[PDB]
């Protein structure tokens, strides 16, 4: 079940700023035309947030912090990002949260998995379903439509709390053009689903599909490529934002407050 | 405006009085066309409930909330509902309802509460000090009680750290309560964290089970899905009205809205904290909620030690164009502060003995009347 | 528009009748200003054609 | 921008109105500041201590703005007794004083 | 310092005094110009040149 | 508690601002006539008694 | 320096806003008012040697 | 006013509770002015069978 | 007692009795650490307009 | 300055009526490549 990735292809990690980004309703309230001021785990405006890429041999699918919430962005054009993995140990000892996604349909538990090191799936073209080695003490399960649907033209932002005992997932699809970073620009993420999880989450990490079409090697860290892919991790903060709405009712722009005493 | 200034007496001049104001004539309720009952039955009604160390938490939706069946069934011995009151549960919808099961002895059962500290609420199960929701609990020694023990329930007793609001914990690793280091097996200062209550028929009522159980939910600010027993009626606009929208009551004017909601919008807001907008669970069609009462009244008055007759400066009002008057006259006249009632205009130009407002000033003159 | 709030008010106390009395004499304050600057003469005067 | 003043005094009235307009979305200690969703949530006598809370606060907010307003109106005053002098003393008559 | 100090009290607490915009020397300045002028000129500087 | 204490204390801070803004209009006033009394005594001859 | 007591202040409302506008208010017509007392001339004269 | 009831029902007893008792029974007023009192009586109000 | 601020010697002397000591304000300015049983003086950390 | 550091904005030897009252006798403005000058 476990086939270690351990292609060698060292790199620095890259470091962006995300000028603004992350905004999302902080409740289920319309308002129209009015200037609203909400504290709420913002992503600091313009703030270092980690690049990582998927292109070829080079794979970076981590294990990162979930100190208190991630804004998670993908620009991508393959799906080749399936879903993530949450937890402390990521291992049976403790509960951990699954989610993945097959075509027009998506996977949630939150059960014991003793996670498979180098966690992922793979492309002809179904192929592989390498993620975790045993699933015990099960408990949560939830099934909805996908959460991703579709040269780097779609931008999938995420944004994941885990607030006392429910996780929150927030989602925006925003197609582009731009191929090297981020789209300096505007986006508000909407509610997706409130998940009582109930659980403890510390580390998080995300799960990329291979291809192995050409040739099949005996499928250890060989024989295997990843589509030109990338992700960008931020990591939320205690903030004050000033929201701005429109007639429609959408945010459309957005200010924070402690960024520079202008801002405040 | 006697009643204002405290006196029987009004010395001459024009007063300010309370707002127009219009009383409302029906009072309607929409609530979603649910025929569906709460599965009371498997929450209250279930054998074989969980441990608290792995409290079962079950979603509810899609139903309505009679807790009424409950009578003749089962009686609870503790019943704390926060941040809503009881006799309101008739008259309200839920969002997001979760019923949270567990089973615990008599002595704990004041830990289920925002606040408290023991095994179970540092442990086993923790709610959030900013809880909305209720709290139920009756005793089942009849049910949860075996001659000679039921170690089925279970309970957390050692753990690291105390647990987060809405944590379940599962975990069953050895607990290391010493310097000294046990991997995966029992030993001197080595403890299993999990423990079996000792359930008997013979104990006190202290140790004797208590099936618990925690609904949690939010009011308001969301689309509803559960909602209570009342009744829906038809809908009214154009009409003051005394609306309930979900459990949102009010007072006011329906109108169609070009307000256009997302779905997981109900309600809407304006700049203060006002339901100005909000959306018919039954028709799925947007309505603005306007305030009834609007318009400033002033009342022109002699001595009333030499008259009782008055007239009424109704701001707000264009009478040149079902007014909105207490009472109409034979003589209106229109004025740039508003429509004046009571008061015959006269074509001749004196100086100001009441000021009323632009360029109008009224008196007492001739069969005596008022003029303006 | 609430029923409720009123009746309460109305035991909280009269503070809004004074707010009201400070108000008026504000608005009189104010048409008093306007007569003592512009209607310092009562004859009209008539340009010359 | 010739008209300054008066169109200062026009944007403070406005400004002081719309602030009590939007002192009405404070909470003053209570669990909401709506006044609806404080009756349907809570029986009345529940209700009794979150509506004294607001009626305190925007009790307060009125006395605020009432007391702005007179010293505004005190001002006002004052300059209009000042452009009654002027009006009496340049206008109606040859002033010696100097500026 | 703070507890025996009286600015640094008010300081601590949110309270501070802003410099006025016009320093002492240049209010003597406007004050000498003043003095030179109605006594080279009398009282004609204030009436223009 | 803490909902006391902020409303005792933006009381008092309330109260000293409108002492703030009576004492700035006698202030006002005093300057104003501190103006009048340049331009008519320093500026010029003032033939008003006192 | 209280989080906690900070975030309830966010709550308990805005009125802190107008009291700086207030005191601002203050502050200029301060400067105004050393303006209008000094000011009064452009033009500084040099007292003659 | 006196009355028997079973012991899960005593907290009914108060205003602003629900339940049978409350709602169907015997209701308290929310402005109550008075006291309760309860105390168990099995071995008086109860019998074998 | 938590807090947040700056800790530094002092000079003050406390009596055997005295674990605490307070300003003009009720405040904590000062505390004597149980351990070292050494007086320690608390500023806030906040200071100056900007 | 007397009033104090002032950051963002570069000290002019030369002398203009006060656009901006910064303080005790500095006055700040938009001039020039543009920037701000105290
Ligand atoms: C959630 O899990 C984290 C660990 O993933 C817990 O934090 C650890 O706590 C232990 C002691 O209990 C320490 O030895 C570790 O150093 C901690 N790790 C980190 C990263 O802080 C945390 O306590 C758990 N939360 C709850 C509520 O139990
Ligand atoms: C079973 C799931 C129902 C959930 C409905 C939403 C919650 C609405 C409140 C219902 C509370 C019922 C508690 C029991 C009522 C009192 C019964 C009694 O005192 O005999
Ligand atoms: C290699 O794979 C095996 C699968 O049996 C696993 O036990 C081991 O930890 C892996 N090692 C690394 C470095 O990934
Ligand atoms: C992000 O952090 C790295 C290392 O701390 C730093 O070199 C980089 O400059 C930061 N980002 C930006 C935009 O400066
Ligand atoms: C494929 O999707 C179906 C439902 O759409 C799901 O039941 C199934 O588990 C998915 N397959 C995989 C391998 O995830
Ligand atoms: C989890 O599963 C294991 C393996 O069957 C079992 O031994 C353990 O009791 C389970 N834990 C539960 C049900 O809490
Ligand atoms: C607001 O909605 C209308 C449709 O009702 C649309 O025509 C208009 O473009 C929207 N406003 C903006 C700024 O997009
Ligand atoms: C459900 O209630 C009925 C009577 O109301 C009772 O006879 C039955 O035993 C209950 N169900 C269970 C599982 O106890
Ligand atoms: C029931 O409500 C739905 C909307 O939820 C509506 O489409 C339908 O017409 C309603 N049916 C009746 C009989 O009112
Ligand atoms: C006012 O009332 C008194 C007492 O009734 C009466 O004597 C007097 O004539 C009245 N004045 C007028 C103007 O009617
Ligand atoms: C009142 O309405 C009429 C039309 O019905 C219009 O001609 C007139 O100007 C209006 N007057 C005012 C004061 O609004
Ligand atoms: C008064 O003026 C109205 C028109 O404003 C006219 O209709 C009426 O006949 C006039 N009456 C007298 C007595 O002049
Ligand atoms: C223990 O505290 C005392 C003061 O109460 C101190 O004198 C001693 O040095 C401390 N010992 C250690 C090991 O910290
Ligand atoms: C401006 O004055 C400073 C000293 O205050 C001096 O160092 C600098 O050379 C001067 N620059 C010019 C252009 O006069």
């Amino acid at each position: 079940q476990c086939v270690n990735l351990t292609t060698r292809t060292l790199l620095p990690p890259a470091y962006t700023n995300s000028f603004t980004r992350g905004v999302y309703y902080p409740d289920k309230v319309f308002r129209s035309s009015v200037l609203h001021s909400t504290q709420d785990l913002f992503l600091p405006f313009f703030s270092n947030v980690t690049w990582f890429h998927a292109i070829h041999k080079r794979f970076d699918n981590p294990v990162l912090p979930f100190n208190d919430g991630v804004y998670f962005a993908s620009t991508e054009k393959s799906n080749i990002i399936r879903g993530w993995i949450f937890g402390t140990t990521l291992d049976s000892k403790t509960q951990s949260l699954l989610i993945v996604n097959n075509a027009t349909n998506v996977v949630i538990k939150v059960c014991e998995f003793q996670f498979c090191n180098d966690p992922f799936l793979g492309v002809y073209m179904e192929s592989e379903f390498r993620v975790y080695s045993s699933a015990n003490n099960c408990t949560f399960e939830y099934v909805s439509q996908p959460f991703l649907m579709d040269n780097f033209k779609n931008l999938r932002e995420f944004v994941f709390k885990n607030i006392d005992g429910y996780f929150k997932i927030y989602s925006k699809h925003t197609p582009i053009n731009l191929v090297r970073d981020l789209p300096q620009g505007f986006s508000a993420l909407e509610p997706l689903v409130d998940l009582p999880i109930g659980i403890n989450i510390t580390r998080f990490q995300t799960l990329l599909a291979l291809h192995r079409s050409w040739l099949t090697p005996g499928d250890s860290s060989s024989g295997w490529t990843a589509g030109a892919a990338a992700y960008y991790v931020g990591y939320l903060q205690p903030r004050t934002f000033l929201l701005k709405y429109n007639e429609n009712g959408t945010i459309t722009d957005a200010v924070d407050c402690a960024l520079d005493p202008l801002s405040e | 405006t006697k009643c204002t200034l405290k006196s029987f007496t009004v010395e001459k001049g024009i007063y300010q009085t309370s707002n127009f104001r219009v009383q409302p004539t029906e009072s309607i309720v929409r609530f979603p066309n649910i025929t569906n009952l709460c599965p009371f039955g498997e929450v209250f009604n279930a054998t074989r409930f969980a441990s608290v160390y792995a409290w079962n938490r079950k979603r509810i939706s899609n139903c309505v909330a009679d807790y009424s069946v409950l009578y003749n069934s089962a009686s609870f011995s503790t019943f704390k509902c926060y941040g809503v009151s009881p006799t309101k549960l008739n008259d309200l919808c839920f969002t997001n309802v979760y019923a949270d099961s567990f089973v615990i002895r008599g002595d704990e059962v004041r830990q289920i509460a925002p606040g408290q500290t023991g095994k179970i609420a540092d442990y086993n199960y923790k709610l959030p000090d900013d809880f909305t929701g209720c709290v139920i609990a009756w005793n089942s020694n009849n049910l949860d009680s075996k001659v000679g023990g039921n170690y089925n329930y279970l309970y957390r007793l050692f753990r690291k750290s105390n647990l987060k609001p809405f944590e379940r914990d599962i975990s069953t690793e050895i607990y290391q309560a010493g310097s000294t280091p046990c991997n995966g097996v029992e030993g001197f200062n080595c403890y299993f964290p999990l423990q079996s209550y000792g359930f008997q028929p013979t104990n006190g009522v202290g140790y004797q089970p208590y099936r618990v159980v925690v609904l949690s939910f939010e009011l308001l600010h969301a689309p509803a899905t559960v909602c209570g027993p009342k009744k829906s009626t038809n809908l009214v606009k154009n009409k003051c009205v005394n609306f309930n929208f979900n459990g949102l009551t009010g007072t006011g004017v329906l109108t169609e809205s070009n307000k256009k909601f997302l779905p997981f919008q109900q309600f809407g807001r304006d700049i203060a904290d006002t339901t100005d907008a909000v959306r018919d669970p039954q028709t799925l069609e947007i309505l603005d909620i306007t305030p009834c009462s609007f318009g400033g009244v002033s009342v022109i008055t002699p001595g009333t030690n030499t008259s009782n007759e008055v007239a009424v400066l109704y701001q707000d009002v264009n009478c040149t164009e079902t007014w909105r008057v207490y009472s109409t006259g034979s003589n209106v006249f229109q004025t740039r502060a508003g429509c004046l009632i009571g008061a015959e205009h006269v074509n001749n130009s004196y100086e100001c003995d009441i000021p009323i407002g632009a360029g109008i000033c009224a008196s007492y003159q001739t069969s005596q009347s008022i003029i303006a | 528009d609430s029923t409720e709030c009123s009746n309460l008010l109305l035991q909280y106390g009269s503070f809004c009748t004074q707010l009201n009395r400070a108000l008026t004499g504000i608005a009189v304050e104010q048409d008093k200003n306007t007569q003592e600057v512009f209607a310092q003469v009562k004859q009209i005067y008539k340009t010359p054609p | 921008s010739a008209l300054g003043k008066l169109q200062d005094v026009v944007n403070q009235n406005a400004q002081a109105l719309n602030t009590l307009v939007k002192q009405l979305s404070s909470n003053f200690g209570a669990i909401s500041s709506v006044l609806n969703d404080i009756l349907s949530r809570l029986d009345p006598p529940e209700a009794e201590v979150q509506i004294d809370r607001l009626i305190t606060g925007r009790l307060q907010s009125l006395q605020t703005y009432v007391t702005q307003q007179l010293i505004r109106a005190a001002e006002i005053r004052a300059s209009a007794n000042l452009a009654a002098t002027k009006m009496s003393e340049c206008v109606l008559g040859q002033s010696k004083r100097v500026d | 310092i703070a507890a025996r100090d009286l600015i640094c009290a008010q300081k601590f607490n949110g309270l501070t005094v802003l410099p006025p915009l016009l320093t002492d020397e240049m209010i003597a300045q406007y004050t000498s110009a003043l003095l030179a002028g109605t006594i080279t000129s009398g009282w004609t500087f204030g009436a223009g040149a």
